[PDB]
């Protein structure tokens, strides 16, 4: 898995060399940012259920046809509502993984790789998840660099969907 | 590979679970003790040449059959390859030390090494003897109280020793 | 030239992507370490001439034949002593470049690349320069992380000579 | 490539001189302002998709012959290439912003771009118009006082605007 | 551009050989199929405006929100309905190009290459164009092998959107 | 690979014999039924996306452990690989249908697939269940009497089903 | 084995794609041509022994020294005459294979690959076999497109020998 | 490359227009004359070896400086390359004949050939003479009424002669 | 690979010893007899085509099943591969003859050949019979007293025959 | 042009190194053999016309059909006899080049490269030239190593034709 | 590349002529004088390191701007490239000396070297000065009468000097 | 192992050829030189211990610090003196191997490969071994081409250390 530490190791290993002072400074950079990252991860985790429910309702509010139209890809029944809240929880959970890992590794590996193909295949609109992520950004209640960290990874997810 | 943070995250994703508050506390502690970890990596790295050279010199002193003609480390090409192996193992031990996890050392260095040495005829038991000499030298350098903030690096030193012992066991 | 910033940019450029939060954390790691690096570079620069003169005398004392034997590679005459002091100043100056740059880029590009060929071709013993570098380490008068930064790059040069 | 630190180091090595106290002071000030620079890069990176999309939409609104059949941006393949070019230029502008130096933008992006566009038939003047639209949006995002510690970013913003202007001028 | 003829020559040219009876049979197979292809092309061309306007209207009833929601990607104003009708006309026109050419060359080069990126970037839903293509399939009025030729290329475009 | 004609030719060459009247008759019958064969390939190809997607959706509905966290098809990368395998098997089945011979399916797709799945941990029995779902959908599409000249496609349908069964048997 | 059908499959497989309408048209082109191809294959097979003996006699007339000169490569004895009639039967048999397959695959793989090396090694003159093939072209008794098919593959064999 | 169908479609896409009824009529006429075209390609291909060899023999008979020691076609390696060039040009002429368009011959064969010959010292004027001899032999083979349904191939023959003439002019 | 000199050197190095006077005498004898060795290599090389062709012709006359339809040497591609194998073995035998040591023939030709033939279905017993035929013909060519200074090459011929027997035994 | 010297230089250059004692010994080997090669080249040159006329006659006596059959590839007329004596002269002349250069470089570059294609294209039999070469070998009148040198290169050309 | 023998042969083949008796006599003389040529090559090769190092040391003595900071030969990477260039030219001069022909020097070393130096900013006049210093040292080593059979190598020394002068002229 | 013979075989094997006359002349060149090579190898072998002791002493007297300074790389004790004499014996022994084999193969493979790394790692000065080699050159007492052969391989080792 890609993290600031394993990326530094992979770079040194590619060049067949010991870790450089540049890479040790890079890892301390992660160490220095970790306080803000962990604050964001704790808060997103503690309010995960309320954040997931609110994000799902925000999507339905913005795109009411998703609770209207018949179809396997929509949330007009109990099955589709469970699928949607499950998906949004996946986004939130993996964002906290990225905050804790110190990089987008978990997002890239667990969610973004193949994301385009999955949404195309199952007729899932990227705009739905963008709206859900925008809601999480607006309601995580963080400030300072904790909010910066949270918003950086949320924006990364939104970019992956745009 | 995995570091200490990726290990927890990967296991949690397998169960589909958010990290608990206790897991978050534990990774915050890893960050808190990270400065000591960086010193250990920097001290081993900064002394890599002497750690390798002294351990190899002592090895050949104790095992002269390695360097006599017909020995495995005889000729300068085989000597250079032997010294290289010493350095490779030390390098992957410093990788595992930075990561706080042995996976990079097992995956990219130790796995298949006994079978590689068996095919070549490299005496794996003597490699293990050289690895143990590097361990003792590296640990003494890491634990050296001169020119560093006094503190407790016992858990770190125990970790680093386990990486060296892992490498020695993989070829002994 | 390799610096923590250009290494981050080069990594993103090889992958054809925008800079990652991992790489921004890496650059802040350099920014946080810079105060120690700059303190080391200041003290080494301010005492450069004394450090060069003392290091040269330390080499001449450890290896007395270098001041007596005839040959272009030794410092038995005024020409050779000038070459030696020049060389040692090169080492100190480029070490301060590395401290300022935040990595071994200057050392690697200006001095270490081709070092082994030059020492072999001109019959210069690496042990001479190791002794000079050991002198600088013991006489830079630095403490704390400023000493760590200076000794990291001095040890890096010593490893390149070993 | 060069950043602000490498540029001073390289100039000093050419003269064979140590860095002066004023040069070290200037570089410490670069470090002091580094947090603001990191925000500028993060904010531009975090909004890259909308910066590119909105600039391109406005460009086609103002220059409809680009997207008419037979136009340079007609067909989805050429539209995708046009959008990619916008994103590429924005990408290297954020590189130069991190480095505090235009070298990476000049060397790896703008050098030879006019000749490439001229050989392809790409209207470089229209690319310049889209780049400037990207500048105004990116600067607005960087200057946003919401959710950031209030301070003076005017020197940073003038620098970033200069990289965009450099890009537009290299193809206009 | 790819046609059955240019594809046959390309295969022979890659092998550095003269055209074989395999490629001549391939080209004659195109010749035999052309009557059905030409008949479909004519009927889609002569009925284009009504097919285009019917397909756009088909999307609007299936997805009513496309004529109600605010946003550049929707058709709630004359600008967006001109965009949509233009898009559907692009699909129809290039389908007739492919029918005439004997393969998907025109569809592949003019429309499908970069299609996923354009729909993601401009937030256009593929299901919109699928529904439009389904209407064209159900309303071109063709029969026999002319309907086969038309439906094959319509289904090819629907596959590229799925 | 072989088609129906190359198979008989290669068999005759091994015996150094001209083709018999019976073999020429059989091969002429392949030609006479060729238009039906092209409809079958065209119909499966034209519906490939829905055949794969509907079979995958039903598979996951019946086997939820595949898409639970930690399941073999969990994460989008693994889901994409699983959908890709479904499409790959469908693709090579349509190749074999055009050729009138399973060699291309066996040699370029099924040979080694079981061992690949075993090393990866892919549940081949679940792939076989997905293949069977693709079979039934494809057969129903081929045998649809709307929009086609009515006639007997029973032998072709049996042949196509046999190719699907070969794929299932290679991994079950 | 290369045939029009396997070549279409190989082309689609190379691009990792489903078969295209261009390839289905190419295969139907092969199907349409098979009637002429198979009529030629049947006529060549039904008269094989007469064509083989007549061709061998045509070679012996054109090159009388082949029945007079001594050596393993000539047909001055029963062993050499048997080798010659064998080879000519090989050519005829594999031409009917190519007709049945709808392409030169059988000729390419069973006979032409290595042909130059064999004729050089065993001191066999290509002109002998050209004459045998010319006799076959003149006496197969076909007309129309069946004669066209037969002559195309006979000419291909002559080209391989020239 | 382009064929008669691709030519029309590409120009219509540039104008953003459907094909007109008259353009569709002309393309249907291209198909109707398709059997004649296949015969011309088949007949030139089937006689390629004699077309090349007889033209080359006549060229060297008329221009003996080519084959005398020091001549450009002297030594077997240069003679082989010369024969190969003749076969190459004939090959691309048959390509253009099948396509009904000279683009493949212009783009893949003739473009830059004069420059190449100039740099090597190949006498392009002598190549053009060989091409014209190949043209006369190929036209006579194509236009031979023995063994073919009688009809008018004069337009196709003029087209084929133009491709040969185009090749000769590019190196003359 | 080794020659006669490298063999003695490599064994001496393994023991860390200078060559003895007896070993130097023996190597001086190799040099003294070198002209005869060069003759053997030149004669075998100069007659390679007929050695291979005659041995192959005799093999197929003795084993007609090899060249019947379906036989391993049937078709011209397999016949050429068979002739190539005959030539490769002869080639490596001449290599060993020049070297005075079988190592090049064992390492680069014979090692793994039996398993290669096993996987392909090449009948190695027939290859060994072909090799023996090449041996007899090559020996008679080397032994031919016409056009060469009369002398004793019995040791050389026995060495050469040993390389042929080695090749045959590796595949028999 | 490959010679023993240029091949030695090419091996050193390929390895980016100065010439080794192995290469110097290789060149002296050429120098030691040169006396035999020049004796052979002198004798073949001095009797060139007689050797060429006798070799051509040897081919006509072995293959008398070459003086009777009609066709551009035979020698039934003055043109054909001129061609054939020219060809045999080329073989003899380039064999002397090879003797002088010390290797088959001249034969390889001037004659053998492309030989197989030329003899196939113009329907010339390799057996004709093998017979001519066998005549030269039996009639050059050389002894000792001079005969060895000439025969070695004649056999090399015969092998290239076999 | 050519040597003395290939140059005459190539000229003869262009004329289609057998070598004359005077041409064979001259090449025989080249062979007779070949031992001296081998001595010259061996002597230059055996002293290559001191020839290069002494010439470079003298060059930097006389042109100190080359090794000042900012000079072309400053930093160890550029110094090593400079020493490498010296060795390369010496290497190719020894090549030309063995071949008795300058073609290998012109074709593989000197052709395009001036343009390369111009693009890089390498002072070609200083390279020529270094080459001249190598010439004098090499010529004196070749002409050393100690430890070699006394004779006349003046023509060979003039030839070697011309190769050095050729190299210097190509960059000066 | 690289020798003039194995090099010739390797060249022919790379191009899939039989050995050429160039290669056979190369090998005879080695045979002709072998008399000088073996005479040099015998003399060096017979006086090996005297040359080794005299070479060691020559180094000790040119670099007196090597017998006085403390350190594992120096010969100030019996361990270091034994290491040095052992090394010099290795040089002389492998030089005789090269003479016997007719090329630098034994020196390249047994000694030079990895030499720079070993001397750097163990802090051994190449100048020490150059001096020992210069003593051997000055005291082997050979004359004629035997001396030329010995000096060639001694100079080869000296260049490898320079
Ligand atoms: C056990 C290994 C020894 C030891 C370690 C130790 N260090 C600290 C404090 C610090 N170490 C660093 C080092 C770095 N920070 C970076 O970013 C980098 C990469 C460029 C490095 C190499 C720093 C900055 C500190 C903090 C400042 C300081 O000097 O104190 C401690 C105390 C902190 C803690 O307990 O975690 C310790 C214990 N101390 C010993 O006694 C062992 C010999
Ligand atoms: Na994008």
């Amino acid at each position: 898995m890609k993290t600031p530490i394993t990326e530094a190791i992979a770079a040194a290993d590619t060049q067949g060399r010991f870790l450089s002072n540049t890479e040790l400074q890079a890892v301390n950079g992660r160490f220095e940012r970790a306080a803000a990252s962990m604050e964001a991860a704790r808060a997103l985790t503690n309010n995960a259920q309320q954040l997931i429910d609110g994000a799902a309702n925000a999507v339905y509010q913005k795109f009411p046809y998703t609770t209207q139209m018949q179809g396997a890809n929509f949330a007009s029944d109990s099955r589709g509502k469970s699928k949607c809240a499950r998906d949004i929880g996946y986004y939130l959970r993996i964002i906290t993984y990225s905050l804790v890992a110190g990089g987008t590794g978990p997002l890239d590996e667990y969610l973004i790789a193949g994301l385009d193909e999955i949404n195309r295949t199952f007729d899932l609109s990227p705009s739905w998840y963008v709206e859900a992520l925008k809601y999480i950004k607006a309601n995580h209640g963080l400030s300072g660099q904790a909010a910066n960290e949270a918003n950086t990874y949320i924006d990364y997810a939104i970019n992956a969907l745009s | 590979m995995l570091d200490a943070f990726a290990k927890v995250v990967s296991q949690a994703d397998t169960k589909g679970e958010f990290l608990s508050s206790a897991q978050l506390d534990a990774l915050s502690n890893v960050v808190k003790d990270g400065s000591k970890r960086l010193d250990a990596v920097n001290r081993m790295t900064s002394n890599a040449s002497t750690i390798v050279a002294n351990a190899a010199r002592s090895l050949f002193e104790e095992q002269p059959q390695l360097i006599q003609p017909g020995g495995n480390a005889y000729t300068n090409r085989r000597m250079a390859a032997c010294l290289r192996d010493m350095e490779i193992i030390l390098r992957y031990v410093t990788y595992a030390t930075l990561a706080g996890d042995s996976s990079v050392l097992d995956d990219r260095c130790l796995n298949g090494l006994r079978e590689t040495y068996q095919a070549l005829g490299v005496p794996g038991g003597s490699v293990a003897a050289g690895v143990a000499k590097m361990k003792d030298a590296a640990i003494a350098i890491v634990n050296d109280p001169n020119g560093i903030t006094k503190g407790d690096c016992s858990a770190l030193v125990s970790e680093i020793a386990s990486y060296f012992d892992r490498a020695a066991a993989a070829v002994a």
